[PDB]
């Protein structure tokens, strides 16, 4: 027994969403993800290339309107959030892949 | 004696806005007063409010009411709104009637 | 499974999803009427022209 | 009075049929959306 290395009980996915508002918050944050394979899978090269794809944004990046990232050129063009990233966070059995951004009460929509 | 008590306690379970656990003045049609009202009172009041009315459309959208333990008892209804929308009409009677003078 | 197969084969991508209504319109309509035509006439034996019209039909003068 | 009689029952029976399956097809599908609503679940968390 000591010697063994215990498997984890696998954990159910489910699409659905949990919302915590707060209009007294001056930005709102969200975040979207799909269900990712696991450390194991060689998919999550894949999966990572893809997040390369869309990439990442924020305010600072100088390269503004013309960097690479269509979502970024868009964020940038159309004033559409404070930041976004993609990320794809894997756990032994299962993961995370998804997106996260940060925009104003009235561009959240545009954005998503 | 205690019959308009009778009478009133009655009509408030006869209405039936308890079983959404709404208070009187939640069921108020927001004319002006009401809208002035509202926006004096305290953050906490508001909130709560809010959320008694959002959990009452809930309720209505599933054609369901709380179970008879959550629902409001005539006597434990604070009337909340009541005091600030009296003084809303007494402020507005008093620029109409000096608007005439 | 059929639903995982209907699911991966027909309703997942939109384009065949739209070739399925069509062709499944094209086969539904053939065979509702056909059936329902059979219905109503079952229920109507001897009834319509359909039935007596042999009397006339050459067989007659 | 009218000679449409057979063919106006003929259809009346399609008219039922379609009607009893569109409509039970419809009432799921309506369902089927609003059990986000239907059994959504909220709660009241201030900072009390
Ligand atoms: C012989 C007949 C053969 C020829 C007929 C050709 C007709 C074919 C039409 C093209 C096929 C439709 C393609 C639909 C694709 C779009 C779509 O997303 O589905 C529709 C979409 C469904 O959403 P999802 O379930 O999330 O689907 C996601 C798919 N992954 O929207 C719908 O619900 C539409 C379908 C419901 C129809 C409701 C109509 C009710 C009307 C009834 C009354 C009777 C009609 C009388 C007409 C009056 C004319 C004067
Ligand atoms: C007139 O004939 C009609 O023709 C229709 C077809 O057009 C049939 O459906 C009816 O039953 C029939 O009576
Ligand atoms: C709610 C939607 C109801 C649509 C019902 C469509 C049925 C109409 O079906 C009709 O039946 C007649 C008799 O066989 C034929 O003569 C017509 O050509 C046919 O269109």
């Amino acid at each position: 027994k000591e010697d063994a290395v215990p498997i984890l009980p696998r954990c159910r996915f489910t699409g659905s969403e949990i919302r915590a508002r707060d209009d007294a918050l001056p930005v709102a944050h969200v975040a979207l993800a799909v269900e990712g394979p696991g450390w194991a899978d060689p998919d999550n090269v894949v999966l990572h290339v893809a997040n390369a794809i869309i990439g990442r944004y924020d305010r600072t990046f100088g390269g503004g309107k013309h960097l690479s990232s269509r979502l970024a050129a868009l964020a940038v063009e159309h004033k559409l959030c404070h930041s976004f990233q993609t990320f794809n966070t894997s756990y032994s059995d299962t993961g995370l892949f998804g997106f996260h951004f940060v925009a104003d009460p009235l561009s959240i929509d545009d954005m998503m | 004696g205690r019959l308009m008590d009778r009478i009133r306690k009655w009509y408030y379970n006869a209405a039936g806005f308890n079983k959404y656990g709404l208070m009187r003045d939640d069921t108020l049609y927001e004319d002006d007063d009401v809208k002035e009202a509202l926006k004096r009172l305290p953050e906490d009041l508001y909130n709560e409010r809010m959320f008694r009315i959002k959990r009452a459309l809930d309720l209505s959208l599933k054609h369901r009411i709380l179970p008879k333990e959550q629902w409001v008892k005539y006597e434990e209804d604070k009337p909340y709104l009541e005091p600030y929308l009296k003084e809303v009409i007494r402020e507005r009677l008093e620029r109409e009637a000096w608007n005439k003078k | 499974a059929l639903l995982r197969q209907a699911y991966s084969a027909l309703f997942r991508r939109t384009s065949t999803f739209a070739l399925t209504v069509v062709l499944g319109a094209v086969l539904f309509e053939r065979a509702f009427d056909q059936g329902a035509d059979a219905i109503f006439e079952h229920l109507n034996e001897g009834k319509l022209w359909k039935h007596i019209k042999h009397k006339y039909e050459a067989s007659e003068e | 009075a009218e000679p449409e009689h057979d063919q106006r029952k003929r259809m009346g029976l399609k008219m039922l049929l379609i009607s009893a399956l569109l409509t039970s097809l419809l009432y799921y599908m309506k369902r089927h959306k609003w059990s986000v609503l239907k059994s959504r679940k909220m709660a009241y968390r201030p900072p009390k």
